[PDB]
């Protein structure tokens, strides 16, 4: 298939960057797309073969080169906020189009705007257990900027999928504020009996993609690097 | 009733490749490789139709990759040169002193590479000349037309001089007011 | 006016 | 000068009774020899010679390729006919018809017309003359016009009215140009 | 040039059949269907330049002659939510090109609704609490908050597979001292008989 790197990146204004895109299928045609939150895929650049590149609708600020069939690197010369987007690369030739997994890129005023999530877990309610025989755990991830999180649930050391829901949209903690931080909620519902077992352990686990070993950091608080933050409960007998 | 061919070649060492559309044997357009533009055979065609040429440019690059690979699979078998038939005709019944055109029909030949010069009494005449690209045949050989507008006169001998790797020598094909 | 289309060349297999 | 290697690709779109039936023929030709082809009335590639067997085999396993080639009959063939139709298929250029001697040989010159398909008939006093009709043939000029010269063998005499008739899609009624002895 | 996709928006109950329309201009062809999912991931559903093609509950028809394509989804599942993009290939330039898409949302079928608002506490030091509004049917609409200091999530759909039981929940929270679960949601339009314990 198509593979593209940075899945996630935080860039400061003025910085440069390269998104790789590769494909082992021999497709001659390749494209870079961008996408703004809940909008359409707009075309940045495209190439029908080695040494042939051609502008799209929105090419201004990006360059592109295609010395080989296989690779189609996108290069951001100078980061502007307007370039905060999810980028997508594609390939076809005779039929089916193929997409990379995505590149989530946020361009920031300055790195001090980057924040990790705090993560709490809330035990199910005595009242729900009574009224449904079901128990619902809630996990909040709060106060993280870049919206770059992957939230997962682990029951007794194995990740679980059944009975989980995670908000597909995060929400702004300051809707008004331009680059406000974010909250995000998840649920794991299990049967009451399962929750009542004191030998069951429940971890809620959030992977945040932040700054790299290469970005300077001056501030009092912890440097917001890529990291896992979590909260856990054990089921209760009473 | 009608046939439309998108006709393409690449020529291995010459590093010529051409691309063109053919309707019942008349070029609709070709792509100029050097300028990467569509070149309509009749100017008006470009008003009733357009061509975006990227796909065409990338096929030629595949055609070459293919040639590269076919050349080898054949254990480097060269092409058997085939010499053209040449015919010299006017556009319309030759009228003394009234503008006409001479047509040099070059036909039934392979490698699509020819050198064609119009001669007037002996001297090559380069002014007013024009030509078609290499058009397809059912047998896979090529056709190609050269033109020269002239004033028919009693004095003039006109040769179409044709050069090719199948001919022992340049072929001169004669024409003079009948 | 209207775009004339193309059909793309098929790659012969890599040796 | 030294050895040549030539590769040719051709996509032929063949049209019957308009766009009602349509057949796509994709051809590869190495050194003037066709080696493999997709015929849309077949549905898959076949090797025309052994040279192309590896290619027929390979392409027949590429699904996106077969399906695209199978739909091309509509996506490409029928498409392009629709774009060029007005000025190709419907291109009308009316013949110019002059008639002049050559004694014993009469010439019906028919030039600059388009589409190719045509009829020229000879008339001696408005009665058709079919014997001794000789035809140089139909010439494609390369420039979107054809030309024809149809001869008739007759030794003319005083009085005699000769006439050439030319039928053509460019004119609803046929051109008759006469010549008088 | 372009690719016009019809209903921009569709909300249907699970198990329903949904039809998506994508009309394409002469300048493009060789149609395709994509599903993004609510995490930005994209897969091809069909390369379908002409005819009918079928893959499980999905089928697609394109009439190249008549310039339209149609994605059919029988027996819609909640999991099919996301955005359905149709896309074509510009003739000549092989510029692949995407329509605005159809946001599809497939709501669960709450057979025995039992709307309720429960309060839940942090296991780490019990000052923090969260309000869970749960088990309302799929027509119940959870609004956003009057107060900027009060947080409310869009509902989302959890599947308890072993019990073939789907359920809806929205979480609300804040740390303003004048916030309780009684009115956490009463700014929204909640069922008259919602369970409010305590």
């Amino acid at each position: 298939g198509v593979t593209q790197t940075p899945k996630f990146r935080i860039l400061k204004i003025g910085q440069s960057m390269t998104l790789q895109c590769t494909q082992d299928m021999n497709h001659n045609y390749m494209y870079w797309y961008r996408q703004d939150p809940g909008m359409g895929l707009k075309l940045i650049y495209y190439s029908v073969g080695a040494g042939i590149t051609d502008k799209g609708e929105v090419p201004n600020g990006y360059n592109v080169s295609r010395s080989t069939t296989e690779d189609f690197p996108l290069r951001l010369e100078l980061a502007a906020p307007s370039q905060t987007s999810v980028y997508f690369c594609a390939s076809t030739y005779h039929g089916t189009g193929y997409f990379g997994e995505g590149s989530w890129l946020t361009v920031v005023e300055d790195l001090n705007k980057v924040f990790p999530p705090e993560v709490a877990v809330f035990e199910p309610s005595e009242a729900e257990i009574s009224h449904t025989q079901k128990a619902t755990l809630v996990c909040l991830a709060t106060g993280f900027f870049p919206d770059h999180v992957e939230l997962s649930w682990w029951v007794n050391g194995k990740e679980v999928h059944s009975g989980v829901c995670t908000d597909p949209q995060p929400l702004k903690e300051q809707p008004a504020l331009n680059d406000s931080r974010y909250a995000l909620s998840s649920r794991l519902r299990v049967s009451a009996t399962f929750w009542q077992n004191p030998r069951n352990h429940f971890r809620c686990q959030v992977q945040f993609y932040g700054l790299s070993e290469n970005d300077e950091w001056t501030q009092d608080r912890a440097k917001p690097v890529t990291q896992i933050v979590s909260a856990e409960a054990w089921g209760r007998a009473d | 009733e009608h046939v439309i061919i998108q006709a393409e070649f690449y020529l291995n060492p010459d590093q010529s490749g051409e691309f063109m559309f053919d309707f019942d044997g008349d070029e609709i357009f070709h792509v100029d490789m050097a300028k990467k533009e569509t070149v309509w055979r009749l100017e008006e065609f470009g008003r009733f139709a357009s061509f975006e040429a990227q796909g065409a440019l990338a096929n030629i690059a595949v055609d070459k990759a293919n040639l590269e690979i076919m050349t080898k699979r054949s254990n480097y078998t060269p092409i058997t040169n085939v010499p053209p038939e040449v015919t010299v005709l006017t556009n319309s019944p030759v009228e003394l002193r009234e503008p006409n055109v001479l047509i040099c029909f070059i036909d039934k030949f392979t490698p699509p590479v020819v050198n064609v010069t119009w001669l007037r009494n002996g001297k090559p005449v380069t002014t007013g000349v024009s030509e078609t690209v290499f058009l397809p045949r059912e047998d896979h050989l090529f056709r190609k037309f050269h033109y020269l507008p002239f004033l028919p006169s009693t004095e003039d001998v006109y040769d179409c001089r044709v050069e090719h790797w199948g001919l022992d020598e340049p072929l001169l094909k004669h024409w003079e007011f009948d | 006016g209207e775009l004339i289309g193309t059909l793309n060349a098929a790659k012969v297999p890599a040796d | 000068t030294r050895p040549r290697f030539l590769w040719q690709l051709k996509f032929e779109c063949h049209f019957f009774n308009g766009t009602e039936r349509v057949r796509l023929l994709e051809r590869c030709i190495y050194n003037q020899e066709e080696s493999v082809r997709f015929d849309s009335d077949v549905g898959e590639y076949r090797a025309v010679t052994e040279l192309g067997r590896p290619d027929a085999e390979y392409w027949n396993s590429q699904k996106d390729l077969l399906e695209q080639r199978r739909a091309a009959v509509d996506t490409y063939c029928r498409h392009n006919y629709g774009v060029g139709e007005s000025f190709t298929v419907q291109r009308r250029v009316e013949p110019k018809v002059t008639v002049y001697p050559s004694h014993n040989l009469l010439v019906c010159s028919v030039s600059g017309f388009y589409p190719g398909s045509i009829e020229v008939r000879w008339f001696r006093n408005g009665q058709e003359e079919k014997a001794g009709v000789v035809s140089t043939g139909l010439i494609q000029n390369g420039d979107w016009t054809f030309q024809t010269l149809v001869m008739l063998e007759t030794v003319p005499r005083s009085g005699e009215v000769y006439t050439c008739q030319v039928e053509h899609p460019s004119v609803t009624s046929p051109l008759t140009v006469e010549w008088r002895a | 040039i372009q690719v016009e996709q019809s209903p921009p928006d569709l909300i249907l109950q699970e198990g329903a059949n949904s039809t998506l329309r994508c009309n394409f201009s002469d300048s493009v062809n060789n149609l395709q269907w994509f599903h993004q999912n609510p995490w930005g991931q994209l897969i091809n559903l069909f390369y379908i330049p002409s005819g009918t093609k079928q893959n499980g509950r999905l089928s697609a028809t394109t009439v190249a002659t008549e310039r339209y394509s149609l994605l059919y989804i029988s027996s819609s599942q909640t999991t099919d939510s996301g955005v359905y993009f149709c896309a074509a290939l510009i003739q000549g330039a092989q510029k692949l090109v995407f329509g605005q898409g159809t946001r599809l949302t497939i709501n669960p079928n709450i057979q025995n609704p039992d709307p309720a608002v429960y309060q839940l506490r942090d296991s780490k030091s019990s000052d923090k609490s969260v309000c869970l509004f749960t088990d309302f049917d799929s027509q119940t609409n959870v609004s956003q908050s009057k107060d900027s200091d009060v947080y409310i999530t869009d509902k989302c759909v959890l599947d308890m597979r072993s019990m073939d039981f789907k359920s809806n929940s929205a979480v609300a929270w804040s740390n303003k001292s004048d916030f309780a679960c009684a009115n956490a949601f009463n700014n929204s339009i909640i069922p008259e008989d919602t369970f409010f314990p305590s």
